[PDB]
C-alpha cells in the first residue's frame, strides 16, 4: 500500500496556515471502518511523535492548531497557524493493511 | 502500588451502615476513590459487574505480622494468610493480554512479594454468581432484592478490580481504572 | 504513559546483527504492539515489522524477508530485534514504536493498530 505526497517544500510564514496531504494507492476500509491512519512529526535530535493517533483524533501535547481530517482515502494534515518550533518533518501513516507505511516526509521550511 | 485516592469524602455509615468506595459525581462523570481502613464488622453489597472481588484483614495491614487475603475471580476463590505488606490503596488488575488474546488478572497491584508463610486454601468462587433486580449479598446470604438499600485480626479494607482502559498510550491517564462500587459496613 | 526506553549505538561489520533492546515502563509488554521502523537520509521511514493482535503475532515487511528477527523479553517488559542481513549500507536509526494491543469501548475492545509512542531510537550498523 502506498501513500502519496504533496511537494515537500511546504514553505512557512510563521502565524499563516499550512497544509500537507496524501493519497491512496488501495482500500482504507477496515472491517470495523476504524480507518486506521495517522500523522506524525519530527524535530531534529528526536524521534517522530505522532500529532494524530486516527484521522480526527489528536493526542494532548498537541495544540488545536493540528487536525488530519480527509475522506476518499485523501487526508490532509491542517495546521492553522504555524506557529515557532512547529517546524519539522512530517508524515502520513498506513495501518490499515497487514504491511504498514509512511509517507516520504514533508518538511515546513520557513 | 498505585495511589488512586480521592479528598473530602463524607462519613454517612455507623443507625446506618452505607458507604461508597466509589462515589460518582456528577461533574465528568468523577470517579472518587475511598477504600479505607476500618476495625474489624461484616459488609454487604450488590456487587454490580462484580467489581468487588475481595478483601484483606489482619493486625497492621504491614510487614512483621500477617494478614488474610481473600480474592475471587470466575473459576475459584483463593484464600492466603501471608506477611504481605501490601499497597495501601490495593486492587486487583485487569489487563488484557495480548498473546492469549484474553483479559487477565493480577495480584501484583494488591501487594509486591509475601515474606515466608504457609497458609493456602482453594475453593469454588462465592461471590461471583449473580445470577444475571440488585440482588445484594451480606457476609455469605446472597438474597433477591429490589433497588430499596435496604436489609490477630484488627482491621481491614476490601478489593476491588479495575478494568483498564485503552485509549491512548501517551500521558493522558493511567486509564487503570473503571466503574463504581459500595459496601455498606457494620456490626 | 507508556515510556518507550532505547539503547545506546553500536557499530559491527557486515554480516553481524546488532540486537536492540526495548523497554516499557507504565505497560509492561503483554498489553503493547511492539513495532520496528528504520530510519535513514536517502530512505525515509521505513516500517520493518510489528505484532498484529488479531493474529497476534508478529508480521514482518515484505522486504527483510529474513534474517530479521523479533523477539520479547515479556518477563523484564523488555523487547528485542535483531537484523543479521547487514551489509552497512542499512546503518540507520532504528527505532521502537508502540502502541496498544487493544482499544476500549465498553468492554468491547475490538483491535487497536497505531505507533503512538516511539523510543529516542539508536543508530546501529
Ligand atoms: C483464578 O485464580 C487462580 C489462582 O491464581 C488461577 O489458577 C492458576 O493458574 C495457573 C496457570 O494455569 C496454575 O499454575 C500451573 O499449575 C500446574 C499444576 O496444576 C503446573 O504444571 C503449571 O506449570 C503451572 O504452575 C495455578 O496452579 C492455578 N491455581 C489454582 C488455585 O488453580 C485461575 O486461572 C484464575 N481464574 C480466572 C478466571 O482468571
Ligand atoms: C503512595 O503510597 C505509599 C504507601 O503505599 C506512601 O508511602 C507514599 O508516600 C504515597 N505517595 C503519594 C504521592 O501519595
Ligand atoms: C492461555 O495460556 C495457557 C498457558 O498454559 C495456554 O495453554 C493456552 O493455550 C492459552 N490460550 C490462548 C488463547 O492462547
Amino acid at each position: 500500500i502506498v501513500l502519496t505526497q504533496t511537494p515537500l517544500s511546504s514553505p512557512v510564514t510563521l502565524g499563516q496556515p499550512a497544509s500537507i496531504s496524501c493519497r491512496s494507492s488501495q482500500s482504507l476500509v477496515h472491517s470495523d471502518g476504524n480507518t486506521y491512519l495517522s500523522w506524525l512529526q519530527q524535530r531534529p535530535g528526536q524521534p517522530p511523535r505522532l500529532l494524530i493517533y486516527k484521522i480526527s483524533n489528536r493526542f494532548s501535547g498537541v495544540p488545536d492548531r493540528f487536525s488530519g481530517s480527509g475522506a476518499g482515502t485523501d487526508f490532509t494534515l491542517k495546521i492553522s497557524r504555524v506557529e515557532a518550533e512547529d517546524v519539522g518533518l512530517y508524515y502520513c501513516t498506513q495501518a490499515t493493511q497487514f504491511p504498514h507505511t509512511f509517507g516520504q516526509g514533508t518538511r515546513l521550511d520557513i | 502500588c498505585v495511589n488512586l485516592t480521592t479528598r473530602t469524602q463524607l462519613p454517612p455509615a455507623y443507625n446506618v451502615t452505607w458507604f461508597h468506595a466509589i462515589h460518582v459525581s456528577g461533574t465528568n462523570g468523577t470517579k472518587r476513590f475511598d477504600n479505607p481502613v476500618l476495625p474489624f464488622v461484616y459488609f454487604a453489597s450488590t456487587e454490580k459487574s462484580n467489581i468487588i472481588r475481595g478483601w484483606i484483614f489482619g493486625t497492621t495491614l504491614d510487614s512483621k505480622t500477617q494478614s488474610l487475603l481473600i480474592v475471587n475471580n470466575a473459576t475459584n476463590v483463593v484464600i492466603k494468610v501471608c506477611e504481605f505488606q501490601f499497597c495501601n490503596d490495593p486492587f486487583l488488575g485487569v489487563y488484557y493480554h495480548k498473546n492469549n488474546k484474553s483479559w487477565m488478572e493480577s495480584e501484583f497491584r494488591v501487594y509486591s512479594s509475601a515474606n515466608n508463610c504457609t497458609f493456602e486454601y482453594v475453593s469454588q468462587p462465592f461471590l461471583m454468581d449473580l445470577e444475571g433486580f440488585k440482588n445484594l449479598r451480606e457476609f455469605s446470604k446472597h438474597t433477591p432484592i429490589n433497588l430499596v438499600r435496604d436489609l490477630n485480626i484488627t482491621r481491614f479494607q476490601t478489593l476491588l478490580a479495575l478494568h483498564r482502559s485503552y485509549l491512548t498510550p501517551g500521558d493522558s491517564s493511567s486509564g487503570w481504572t473503571a466503574g463504581a462500587a459500595a459496601y455498606y459496613v457494620g456490626y | 504513559q507508556v515510556q518507550v526506553i532505547q539503547s545506546g549505538a553500536e557499530v559491527k561489520k557486515p554480516g553481524a546483527s546488532v540486537k536492540v533492546s526495548c523497554k516499557v515502563s507504565g505497560y509492561t509488554l503483554t498489553e503493547l504492539s511492539i513495532h520496528w521502523v528504520r530510519q535513514a537520509p536517502g530512505k525515509g521511514l521505513e516500517w520493518m515489522g510489528g505484532f498484529d493482535p488479531e493474529d497476534a503475532e508478529t508480521i514482518y515487511a515484505q522486504q527483510f524477508q529474513g534474517r530479521v528477527s523479533m523477539t520479547e523479553d515479556t518477563s523484564t517488559d523488555t523487547a528485542y530485534m535483531e537484523l543479521s542481513s547487514l551489509r552497512s549500507e542499512d546503518t540507520a536509526v532504528y527505532y521502537c514504536a508502540t502502541a496498544f494491543a487493544i482499544t476500549t469501548v465498553g468492554t468491547n475492545y475490538y483491535y487497536y493498530y497505531g505507533m503512538d509512542v516511539w523510543g529516542q531510537g539508536t543508530t546501529v550498523t
